[PDB]
């Protein structure tokens, strides 16, 4: 669910 | 005694530490003891280049070893920095050794960001300095000869190496001095002069004239080929051409004179005279045409005496006919020289400053390998979860396995009671109520860090624009505006990260609001919970059924199949293979590291067992889900649609869905929390780059 945001790191 | 040597090439001073430390750091743990030596090596290095090139020159093994060491250490660095892409720009500026340019301007200079340029020039200077030290040897004593012979051969080998690498090593054209043809001729000149030195030893040692003749003849052959190459290209200094012509002749004469002695010892008196006449002809021309470069008088006298005396015995005693030269046999040739191969290290007692630094091709294959391993592991893992999510959602959809635990519509089925107790023991909703409450706070914390960070830049950029405004002269500097463009780019990204994180907060919160009521119920003490689950008349017909025992163990397997994914995922994550030493082997034992095939092979070895058991799970679930859907709808025949039982069924299906949701929700919240806390760590760092830079300014 927070994978999409970790991607942007 | 005149021997040709070569002048050193000039280079401009160049900050060698700069592009190196820059990268060194971009590559290691800041403050980490890696940098403690690798940055401390790129210092000694720049100080070495200074010594090996910037210094006004001293003709001794000291300055030559420094230069040799410098060649070595440069070569030992090429595979340990990213020169290949050249995106690591450092520019080397060398002048021509002879002031040779096609267009008529004295010195032609050339700067290149190619370590291959650097390499060829250092080596050329190595050969030249060697050539100058050789030329100074005392060729009257035994060690003068040994040193000269070794240096001419080294210079020969270096020049030759340069001839065979220089272009592949450079994109464009080289300055003349180092072009393959110029360096090919110089290599041959140096080899000729080493043969000469051996001719001179043979002489000093009073060896057989037959030997001395062949040695001198070989030398003449070398000097003659070098002469020829220079005849129609003039890329060497002015004095080189006459000197080569001279030494060619003087060496032919020495060959003639020594062979003539051999002829007289064999009573070939006519030959003796013919050969001396030839020698005298040669030496005579040299003496008059190259008196500027050569002294031949002693040799001329010694020949004249031998010719005079040979003619006296022959005119009066022997009366042997004197042959035409066209009719003599060739004199043989014997070479005792080899142009020396360049095999770093060419310096003595070499020690590689960056020995420990990992080849750049290895670190690139390691990273490539991890993007491949993450993919392997994540894929397998995500595949599994999705499959478990699906199966749990299906079973709920069927009221399984509550339905078949529901003997009396009177009590809480065992699976429901187990799940209930499982939830209550992990805190119940007040656990999820907390994480949901604190989420917006972890978000705020991070907005705050990012905000104070950028305000710093904004405030310092402000005073900077004011100072440049009221004090143009005393406040000249690169604007803060330009200096801060990079950091404000990280800033903006970070911002877009928080955008996504909030988006996810919203999804998780909407899921929490839409399932919080059932969960609260699920968390009640057994009797209270039971008294909230509507009763039904249980069809006792169901106890023992064929459909039931099949469904029951059909569900037993599905359960084992999913508790299995727990160890599986845990094993995927817990193993690791360090691939460095396998990459080193491929590079030492071989010319190149082919990582694709290498890592694919190691991945299959490390993870293959699991990526196959995982793969088994899925199709084993498919088999189970298919069999269950059918075997159930038969259980649906024995099923009896009475509204008392329909109500019960709704509530049971919902409590099970509630368990799933509780488990899933808690996980998305722990995930989101871990994320925001990592984000605080990364953001606090970013706040330091900001303050550090506002206070260096």
């Amino acid at each position: 669910a927070y994978d999409p945001a970790r991607k942007l790191l | 005694a005149t021997f040709i040597s070569v002048q050193l090439k000039k280079t401009s001073e160049v900050d060698l530490a700069k592009p190196l430390v820059k990268f060194i750091q971009q590559t290691y743990p800041s403050g980490g003891e890696e940098q403690a030596q690798y940055c401390r090596a790129a210092e000694e290095l720049s100080k070495l280049r200074r010594a090996a090139v910037g210094r006004p020159l001293d003709k001794h093994e000291g300055a030559l070893e420094t230069l040799l060491r410098y060649y070595d250490q440069i070569c030992s660095i090429e595979p340990k920095f990213p020169f290949s892409e050249n995106q690591i720009c450092l520019t080397f500026t060398w002048k021509d050794a002879f002031d040779k340019g096609s267009l008529f301007g004295g010195s032609v200079k050339l700067a290149l960001a190619s370590l291959g340029y650097e390499k060829s020039c250092v080596l050329f200077n190595c050969a030249a300095l060697a050539s100058q030290i050789a030329a100074e040897q005392n060729l009257d004593n035994d060690e003068g000869l040994k040193i000269a012979a070794k240096h001419y051969q080294f210079a020969s080998g270096a020049f030759l190496h340069i001839k065979e690498t220089v272009l592949s090593a450079l994109s464009r054209e080289p300055t003349v001095d180092i072009s393959p043809d110029t360096v090919g001729t110089l290599s041959l000149i140096m080899l000729a002069q080493a043969q000469e030195v051996f001719f001179l030893k043979a002489t000093r040692d009073k060896m057989k004239d037959a030997i001395i003749a062949k040695l001198a003849n070989q030398a003449a052959d070398y000097f003659g080929d070098a002469f020829k190459q220079c005849q129609y290209k003039d890329t060497l200094p002015k004095e080189v051409f006459p000197v080569l012509a001279a030494k060619h002749c003087i060496m032919q004469a020495n060959a003639e004179y020594h062979q003539s002695i051999l002829a007289k010892q064999q009573y070939y008196f006519g030959e003796e005279i013919a050969r001396l006449q030839h020698a005298a002809e040669l030496i005579k021309t040299v003496a008059s045409r190259y008196d500027e470069y050569v002294n031949v008088k002693d040799f001329s006298d010694k020949i004249n005496r031998a010719l005079a005396a040979a003619k006296k015995d022959n005119d009066f005693i022997y009366h042997d006919r004197v042959p035409d030269l066209k009719d003599l046999d060739p004199i043989g040739k014997a070479t005792l020289v080899k142009s020396t191969p360049v095999n770093v290290p060419i310096s003595q007692k070499f020690t590689d400053l960056f020995e420990k630094m990992v080849p750049v091709s290895v670190q690139q294959s390691l990273a490539a390998y991890n993007q491949r391993k993450a993919d392997l592991v994540n894929r397998s893992i995500a595949q599994m979860r999705e499959a478990t999510t699906l199966a749990n959602g299906v079973l709920a959809s069927l009221n399984l396995p509550a339905a078949i635990e529901d003997v009396s519509g009177d009590t809480v089925p065992q699976s429901i009671l187990t799940k209930s107790r499982s939830v209550i023991e992990q805190g119940g909703i007040q656990t999820v109520d907390q994480l949901i409450k604190e989420l917006p706070e972890l978000l705020q914390r991070n907005r705050e860090i990012l905000d104070e960070s950028l305000r710093l830049l904004d405030e310092e950029e402000a005073t900077d624009n004011d100072l440049r405004a009221k004090f143009k002269e005393r406040w000249q500097r690169t604007p803060s505006n330009e200096l801060y463009k990079p950091l404000r780019a990280e800033g903006t990204n970070f911002r877009t990260v928080l955008d996504k994180a909030v988006q996810a907060d919203g999804q998780v919160k909407e899921c929490y609001q839409s399932h919080r009521d059932t969960i609260v119920l699920l968390c009640k003490p057994e009797p209270e919970l039971n008294a909230a689950i509507p009763s039904a008349n249980p069809a006792k017909t169901m106890q023992g059924s064929e459909v039931v025992n099949v469904l029951k163990s059909l569900l037993s397997n599905l359960d084992e199949v999913k508790k299995e994914r727990e160890g599986l995922e845990n094993d995927l994550k817990s193993v690791n293979f360090d691939m460095t030493s396998k990459f080193l082997t491929a590079l030492a034992q071989d010319g190149v590291i082919n990582e694709e095939a290498l890592s694919v092979t190691e991945l299959d070895r490390v993870y293959g067992g699991l990526t196959t058991k995982v793969q088994e799970s899925l199709k084993k679930q498919e088999g189970l889900l298919k069999n269950i859907q059918v075997s159930h709808q038969e259980f649906s025949k024995m099923k009896q649609s009475n509204n008392e039982a329909n109500l019960r069924e709704e509530v049971l299906k919902n409590l099970a869905t509630a368990y799933d949701n509780f488990v899933e929700l808690v996980a998305n919240l722990k995930e989101g929390t871990k994320f925001y806390n990592e984000l605080t760590e990364i953001l606090v760092r970013f706040q330091n780059k900001c303050s550090d830079i506002v206070f260096a300014r």
